[PDB]
């Protein structure tokens, strides 16, 4: 059974970088590749982040672009999001899942993880 | 499973005049045999007409929060005529079933719903050690029907604990909007028995689920009618008994 | 099979592709264009039927996760785009069907039960 | 020119399955033949479903702005699979073309597009002592291609100094929305030779531009998008060279 | 194994030109079939001389010191036009080869060189358990191949952990200076599936070492030249993939 581990949650401030991690269990992390799905208070399944194991080639949403960093890890079998410079709007459940690979899409994915909240605190 | 695609619009307006009743179906072919049987007499009184002809069932509404409908036969039919008759004054009785069912919307409107017709159709309540279980008023709800849920059926586990997306297994048609406006089973006598007592035994279960949301274009009917007729075919019961009036 | 469940009046076409075992998953149109792909016209007919043939090293195929004999790729993308007239709703769903042929066949009968 | 009227709506939906590829063409009638010519053979290696195949460039917006678009064959075909290596790795190469334009919109919008196959499309430069001028990169602008203007193809001027009414005198079909949703094109090869080399010389070129301009119905879709599909026909190359794999 | 005597000279220079290349072999006489069989279509794509034709790997200097070498098929051949290409785009693929090994000199230089084709020919570590060992790259030397020692094949171990001698059971023939100048082995294809993969498993192996050492005559050719000019013989491919252009 393939298990990803959301590690890497919590409630920082308006521009606090906040990085993310998942623990993939199961299988070869490069036969796979890797992203990330926000989803605001009631709100739907809109993604971030994700890039191919192999390749490496990035790929971001539009309205994320810039402050948030992916990174692959093939010998910990994490992945690292780096969400740099936090917005209120940011304030989203986010969630992990291995790709086939390897793009910001609707679903797209299989493997779903339990789900973190990270809340960008604001004054 | 049914992928067809007659034409799309309308032809040809073709009634079904059977006994006293009349349809006028939206055209006629495009209809699915259960099993690719048709109902058969038993190899007894035979009605015909009397008790074979088109019934039809009530209303209901189809909402964007619906999240089904199910019916029971003979049950729903129950209180039918003759039909309705000749359920209580026998202690057989085999019957098959044309559930024609109709709905209608514009050109405007989208969704698709899924008739399943399940054979031996008992509901949930995950106490295999005791089935049945929800008393027979409940598990009967006649003409009127009862409706899924997101006796409580789960509309994803089909209100029976197995996943819907295996429904696909009994036989069905999908009334897609954008292409078929109406929906033909006919479904042979299923049972365990050759003949059997209709008061407590269900043969047969309509269940029409959402598989696809409603959405209507800006402003329009806030809701569209889904319209079930049903018909007992090639029927037999033995044997009157003091034609006990009520 | 693809069966599109959107208003009439709402036309589009799709690209559904079909990408061999061992090939990397098409993760561009072009990508994708150039392998077995079907265009599937919403606007004419609502359901698109997709037969994946047997493309396979090894006479028998394995069920498990093997590279030796690993399936391959099944995606769509937008040929053109989604055409709505009016104000019908700008989101409507797909559903999708698989099945077997004839010449499928099954070996070594196993089980997995648990309690 | 193309005053016709097959239907108005849709009718028979019937796929061109050509090796690899399929279409589903709105029909199959109402295609022009450019000049009554069919693609032939030199009267050579033939690939014939290898090379002759469907091939699909990428979609572009038509907007209420828009002022056209053009490309160039075999030029836009270059990064084509199989017909784009027999491009570079031959010396000759003659070739026909199925240019399918197709474009689908609503009983809602209006407008005209009228696809226009200009032989020996050379682009606006009025310097008739010294022609090409552009840059071999800028006059061939891949499968991307170029679009018109209010290298600069002015619109009325078709993009070389002549009148856009007397266009008409190339093969050409007119994508009235109220009519056809669909325009077939079939070039045969025109050049002043029997065979030439196409990676330096450009056959044909196909000029879409907005005869009426777009309008949609209160609220809709703000743009309707225009797809180009293209296939070379009884295709020959002579001769393979080294092979120089890129 | 090999106790042939054509003739002992030159007679008839008989060339094979297939397809595109031209061998201009020695004679034409002489050949070993292996086992008896010819390589046959499977009981698919079948490119014929596009495929099938005459490739040419890369010669190796014979000294008074060389202890032997040795190619891997289709993986020397993985660097050949088409049939380079064919072999990463499809998932299958089953061939022949027809191993033709040419090695010249003169009346007065003596040695002698034995072809040896051992099917699944996998190299020495002798871990029974763990198999394979040597990376994937290490096992594959394309088309530059590997060498024989007095990754770690020893020449009177064949390579593998048996003595030389026996390797007289996997078919072969012995260029021996004095008589033939050309060794010709066609090798049909083996392996335990009907068709499989050809980038991962690899069918033969050409080992060629040397029986006899070279001795030349006072002062002349400090070294003799040897050739492998291979081809694939009734060859087929499925199915193509996305032609994945790298």
């Amino acid at each position: 059974q393939v298990q990803l581990q959301e590690s890497g949650g919590g409630s920082v401030q308006a521009g606090g970088s906040l990085t993310l991690s998942c623990a993939a269990s199961g299988y070869a992390v490069s036969r796979y590749s890797m992203g990330w799905f926000r989803q605001a208070p009631g709100k739907e399944n809109e993604g971030v982040a994700a890039i191919d194991s192999s390749g490496v080639g990035t790929t971001y949403a539009d309205s994320v672009k810039g402050r948030f960093t992916i990174s692959r890890d093939n010998a910990k079998d994490t992945v690292y999001l780096r969400m740099n410079s936090l917005k209120p709007e940011d304030t989203a459940i986010y969630y992990c899942a291995s790709g086939f690979g390897l793009s910001l899409s609707r679903y797209t994915y299989a493997y779903w993880g339990q789900g973190t909240q990270v809340t960008v605190s604001s004054h | 499973s049914p992928n067809i695609e007659a034409c799309g619009y309308s032809d040809r307006v073709l009634q079904l005049t059977l006994g006293n009743s009349t349809i006028t179906t939206q055209e006629a072919a495009n209809s699915v045999v259960a099993y690719g049987r048709w109902p058969e007499y038993l190899r007894p009184t035979e009605p015909d007409v009397a008790a074979c002809r088109f019934y039809t069932l009530d209303t209901v509404s189809w909402t964007k929060e619906s999240r089904g409908w199910w019916w029971k036969l003979p049950d729903a039919l129950r209180d039918m005529g003759l039909f309705g008759q000749n359920m209580y004054y026998h202690y057989l009785g085999r019957s098959g079933y044309t559930v024609h069912v109709q709905c209608n919307a514009s050109k405007f409107h989208q969704g698709a719903l899924g008739v399943f017709a399940v054979p031996e159709m008992c509901l949930a309540g995950d106490s295999n050690t005791t089935t049945m279980h929800t008393s027979y008023q409940n598990a009967n709800p006649g003409e009127k029907g009862g409706t899924f849920t997101g006796f409580c059926p789960v509309d994803y586990l089909l209100g029976n604990g197995t996943l819907l997306g295996n429904a696909f297994v009994f036989p069905h048609q999908i009334i897609n909007l954008r292409t078929n406006n109406c929906a033909t089973l006919v479904l042979p006598y299923v049972n365990s028995l050759s003949i059997d007592s209709m008061v407590k035994h269900n043969n047969w279960g309509i269940a029409i689920l959402p598989l696809a949301p409603l959405n209507f274009a800006s402003e329009s009917s806030p809701e569209i009618p889904i319209t079930l007729t049903i018909a007992p075919m090639c029927c037999e019961f033995n044997g009157l008994r003091n034609i006990t009036l009520p | 099979t693809f069966l599109f469940c959107g208003s009439m009046m709402a036309t589009g076409k799709l690209l559904v592709s079909y990408a061999p075992p061992g090939a990397d998953p098409p993760k561009k149109r072009k990508e994708a264009m150039l392998g077995t792909h079907v265009i599937w016209d919403i606007g004419l007919q609502s359901s698109c039927t997709m037969v994946v043939p047997w493309i396979s090293n090894t006479t028998y195929r394995q069920t498990i996760d093997d590279s030796f004999t690993e399936g391959g790729y099944i995606s769509v993308f937008y040929q053109t785009r989604i055409v709505v007239p009016l104000s019908t709703p700008r989101e409507m769903d797909i559903l999708g069907f698989v099945s077997a042929c004839n010449d499928f066949s099954v070996r070594l009968l196993r089980d997995t039960t648990h309690i």
